[PDB]
């Protein structure tokens, strides 16, 4: 899906009917995918950051379409979860897909110090991962998968400190005049 | 309609509830020094006990005729709080209970959701026979009505659920805490329910204060290709409180 | 004059707003 | 600049779901810690003054190299050298402006002049650099009358002096920079940041006269914004720049790479 | 020379101390909210994790040269206090230890207790090695100066009790927080100890905050047959605070 | 900062012993020169500034010495140094501050730059000095883009200029460095301060354009703490140190060497 | 005992009944075997000093053990004392070993300037020495041995002056990154 | 301002404190 607007979905499946893990990725602000995020991309032009990230999902089925998503967040010092046993031990959000079709999720500031640094090496901030709470059930004649996009940006919380140069852009030869 | 629990660093939504029930009327709280026995003091570990823990889904099919689960003995694997409740005598605490099931328009169905006190189950069998304590521990797995051929069944519970498993009709299960989950309706019920029992503070793993029974009272029936949906079940103690700490129980 | 700091001496020493450092926030 | 304090918070059973919106309507939500979680109580005490535009924009960073190669030859003929001024040579600060559509600032030039050696001394070496705006007479030769400098602003430099700097008001006939320009000529043509972008040149000569040492003088130019505003902010370019003035990107038998790393599977962080 | 001593539901009396030692003069606390970093509620388990563990005894004898333990490794297995330690990314505590050691009037010997912030072990071999986790971190059992044989070498810290296994020396170890326990004068040394870091809370399972370090500077001598005798360790965390739940790190 | 003045003493006959004490305990005697002789009246005059922890370790000391042997065949492939700062490579500083288990200041840099000539002549010589956080691309080449500094700090030097200087604040993302870690890295690797002290690189690359003299130029980079404070005092370092980041002593071939000297008999001073 | 934890002790011997000498160094804080003291290294970072020095002992035998000492300080300007005699006639304690285990003397400054250097060249400040004044008694069956243990410190009265670089360390090569 | 000393004159030039010459004890 990388060069198009595929990258930016996930779809979810009516013929699951188990408590399977839908997608994760690491938490810290300038990692991949969230790297080239507007918020990523920021980060990625300071040394440090702190705050709170808000973590928003929007789902794309049909109105008729309905399911129930376990929306976790597990603090570092462990592996991220393989089971939806071990990630709802964290914390997480139980989202009712009904009439709303967004959420908001705070994954908040759990540090040892105050502030962590952009580019982090064998560090983590943690993990988000999705999975379903229940399934994702349609009537008849309904189309039987549907989008989920995810957004991300800070909280009143978030700071950067330390600017420095971006590592996400590159200049290998001259610009034409 | 719109629900929103925070318990510990867990959230609970629902966008299609018949509001919460309160059992009897009484909001969980800490045990009162005028009602106490135990004489040491009871750790309270607040946030990190006090918290939604979900159990294993069941999936509500057609043929399904009932579950239950007993509290605390669902939640005895549960971080920890599960490790609280056997390190310590005693332990005291009160829940709230989401029972989650969607489902679409085009789906018919009705559970009840009961939630019994002292729910002293009956043994399949006629003679001199009572129920042995595993098969009343199954669990975050809960016991499902199957009926047909289990083991030492001189041991096992009955599976009349259409008389409580316990020798009441159903049908007057009413007159305990509990909510419908009407599908056309609701999407799920929640109960929030106070530590009742007739001592302050009790063994977790001998007594199971509170029995949760979730019966089909009218079948899942649609004709969309989707014709089985789960049924998920998450549990949040709150005030919990234990004493007498010790080594832990095996 | 004197400015307090994240105090210190600073004045402008030429006739074009041009010349002055950066802008306090 | 301050960043507010987390809260207590506690646990909350309510019919009104914070958590709970819709981003159809374009709008980015409210939810803080405490709205999701049974929050702590911390006092932040963060400033955020670093981050403001004129601590990200009032940097020096690098704008143009000019080399001028000393001849010996046609001493009075060559040996100068003209650069119509512009931003979008040097991709560090191109990038950082380009955050924003208008932006408007003063401006600190800081010259660093290198002279590379290739003979056995370097003798004395003198450099002039004159702002030369739209219309006035460009320099043809080292010895053309422009560089009389009559009215136009000149600085020197000789070697030995240190790092030679002066400061520039906004320069635009409008009321602020055009970091991007969806429009053209009076001629329908040159779409783009051309039009709109015409700062005039940089030219600059060796001063001293012939001599018989070969040099190569490389004078570095850095420039710093002062008293910065900016408007409307852009998402960040994501690929390599190509041409000035053009957003550009596509390279010949190369395909687009952006700066999104893959990963086998989406359900392994 | 009387102490007693009451933490959770466990009590220490010591009829021969050298009164007890309250490292940098600061005396354990909660975390304030002024010096937090992390936003949620820690979990305070009170009486059940701050209270006396008791380690393993060593034998005292006359070839002894030393041992250490790490805190809070010493007690990732100690009840609710080693769970906590594990099912949170962050925590937070003070201790008192408690170091016993009785003899007789006929007995002669005098070692130091020191407890060293941040004790960075060197390695035994030359060239490019580093300390092994593993050996960083040996539970209860702490680590006793053997000088001979054991693995992958190239992994093991030092023996050399004497320069403090960091290369500086015994004997200038009294600048830190540290009592002796001379046989004809007292028969245990008490310290208490205050969180140290230059963060607020901190990861238990990677970062040791203390060691604690016994070393015999004068030998164990005597002319009863009772000539080894035991020396035993009890510590007792305090302020034990907690954050960062999630599952327990195996 | 007042040293107490010894005050007049008698002959005691008494039933207190101050002499006598318990060091069992822990704590340091209290005995004056007045408890245990015949003392005189002294009016002592001593200030304690210069122990002071801002005069103790506010000297500058040398930290690292960055040699770049300019090489004329690649020109701009190579002639650039890179070294990840740190205060454990130089004996003379690294024992001072590690007399203490977290320190906390400001940095002040100087920097002295040595030419030396390999050729018969020098010509101009510039040096760019750029300070890279963790994170931001490090130069590969003389003529890496990232040496435009867009918003990395850069410092120039050219032949002729008075030694360049330099602040920094307290770096890091705790309250305090760590002089010692007792701690491992997320995977449980690293055992030491290598985890925490992460600082980044100081990088440097000779700015003049390809000339042909060949020369090395030495920077010697000295470092003096600012508005210091310390806390948990340690015994001092009794060996050579061998690696940085370790509290490693032993050498190969070659017995622990302390400074203690022995001597023949304990009864002659 | 040089390499090992012996270098820290003395031993006292219930065979000896006579005015003996037991061990004896110089007063001057960076000699040795002061200088790797923690005073003795911290002055080793400064030229000059003054003030007076707190010397602890403490006796490490049996209960039941008993002895009495003599502790002397002799100032400068003669050579160290080699009998009791000589050693009583300066400045001196005499120790009764009991119940308590530890003693404090002090060695006053006693300096014709008001600082000394730290390092000494044809100098002194003096000497401590230590003396038997009774014996080392012992019931019976009880080890015929003690060992003896000797703390530094300075007093109030305690100055050092114009730092320099320590001669107690050394770099003779580079250090490995 | 003006200050005592172990009186003369100073005042800060820099708008950071890092930039500050040694502290008073
Ligand atoms: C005479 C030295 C050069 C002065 C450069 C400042 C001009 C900035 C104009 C910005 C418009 C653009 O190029 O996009
Ligand atoms: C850019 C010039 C170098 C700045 C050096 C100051 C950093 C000190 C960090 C101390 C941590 C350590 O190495 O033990």
């Amino acid at each position: 899906y990388i060069n198009s607007e595929n990258m930016y979905s996930v779809v979810l499946q009516s013929s699951i009917n188990a408590p399977d893990k839908i997608f994760s990725i690491r938490t810290d602000v300038a990692s991949q995918p969230l790297a080239t995020t507007l918020i990523g991309e920021i980060s990625s032009y300071f040394t440090h950051w702190t705050g709170s990230l808000r973590f928003s999902f929007m789902f794309c089925g049909t109105a008729n379409t309905t399911v129930k998503l376990l929306l976790a967040y597990t603090p570092p010092g462990i592996a991220e979860p393989t089971t939806r046993k071990d990630a709802m031990l964290g914390t997480h959000v139980i989202w009712d897909v009904g009439l709303q079709s967004t959420i908001s999720m705070v994954v908040p500031w759990i540090s040892a110090s105050h502030y962590r640094n952009t580019s982090p090496g064998r560090s983590t901030s943690g993990y988000i991962t999705c999975w379903y709470q229940t399934r994702l059930v349609i009537p008849p004649q309904t189309p039987p998968t549907a989008r989920l996009l995810c957004f991300v940006s800070g909280c009143k919380d978030f700071c950067l400190r330390m600017a420095r140069d971006t590592n996400l852009h590159l200049q290998s030869g001259a610009i034409a005049q | 309609r719109i629900i929103q629990i925070t318990r510990g660093d867990s959230t609970i939504t629902s966008q299609d509830v018949a509001n919460a029930i309160v059992a009897y009327g009484v909001w969980p709280h800490y045990l009162s020094s005028k009602d106490a026995s135990a004489i040491d003091k009871p750790s309270q570990p607040d946030t990190s006990s006090n918290r939604f823990y979900t159990l294993r889904s069941v999936t509500w099919s057609s043929s399904s005729k009932g579950w239950w689960w007993k509290l605390p003995d669902a939640l005895k694997d549960m971080g920890i709080f599960g490790e609280n409740m056997f390190y310590h005598y005693l332990g005291r605490s009160g829940y709230t209970i989401h029972v989650q099931c969607n489902a679409s328009k085009f789906h018919q169905g009705t559970l009840i959701v009961a939630l019994i006190p002292e729910h002293q189950i009956a043994s399949a069998l006629h003679g001199n026979v009572n129920v042995g304590y595993n098969y009343t521990h199954p669990g975050e797995t809960g016991r499902e009505v199957k009926a047909e051929t289990r083991l030492n069944p001189d041991l096992q519970p009955t599976e009349e659920y259409w008389l409580n498993f316990d020798g009441t009709l159903l049908g007057n299960i009413t007159i305990f805490p509990h909510q419908f989950i009407n599908l056309r309706s609701n999407n799920s019920a929640t109960i929030i329910a106070p530590y009742v029992n007739a001592v302050p503070m009790d063994s977790m793993r001998s007594h199971n204060n509170w029995s949760l029974v979730i019966i089909p009272i009218c079948p899942l029936e649609t004709s969309s290709a989707i014709n089985t949906i789960p049924i998920t079940i998450s549990i949040s103690p709150m005030c919990a409180e234990f004493s007498g700490a010790r080594a832990k129980r095996q | 004059a004197q400015v307090s700091r994240q105090n210190y001496f600073n004045i402008n020493y030429f006739k074009d707003a041009a010349s002055n450092g950066a802008s306090k926030l | 600049l301050v960043v507010p304090n987390i809260n207590s918070s506690n646990p909350t059973t309510s019919n009104s779901a914070p958590a709970l919106d819709a981003a159809e309507t374009g709008h980015t939500s409210s939810v803080q810690p405490e709205d999701v979680i049974e929050t702590r109580y911390v006092q932040t005490s963060q400033t955020r003054d670093e981050m403001s535009l004129e601590s990200f924009l009032g940097r020096s960073g690098c704008i143009h190299e000019s080399k001028l190669e000393v001849t010996l030859a046609n001493y009075n003929k060559e040996n100068f050298t003209v650069w119509a001024i512009n931003l979008q040579e040097m991709a560090q600060i191109r990038r950082k402006f380009e955050l924003f559509t208008y932006t408007r600032f003063d401006s600190e030039i800081t010259l660093v002049p290198c002279i590379s050696a290739l003979s056995q001394d370097i003798g004395h070496i003198t450099m002039q650099y004159m702002y030369v705006p739209p219309g006035a007479p460009v320099p043809n030769s080292r010895d053309d009358y422009a560089w009389q400098s009559g009215t136009n602003a000149s600085v020197f430099w000789q070697h030995g002096q240190a790092y030679p700097r002066f400061s520039l008001p906004f320069l635009s006939v409008a009321s602020a920079y055009y970091m991007f320009y969806d429009g053209y000529d009076e001629q329908d043509q040159n779409y783009g940041t051309a039009n709109t972008n015409n700062m005039g040149s940089l030219c600059s000569r060796i001063v001293t006269e012939k001599h018989i040492h070969k040099v190569h003088i490389m004078t570095r130019i850095y420039h710093k914004a002062k008293h910065v505003k900016a408007w409307c902010p852009r998402p960040p370019r994501a690929l390599e720049y190509t041409r000035a003035h053009r957003t550009n990107f596509k390279i010949e038998d190369r395909s687009i790479q952006t700066a999104i790393v893959t990963r086998p599977i989406i359900t392994t962080a």
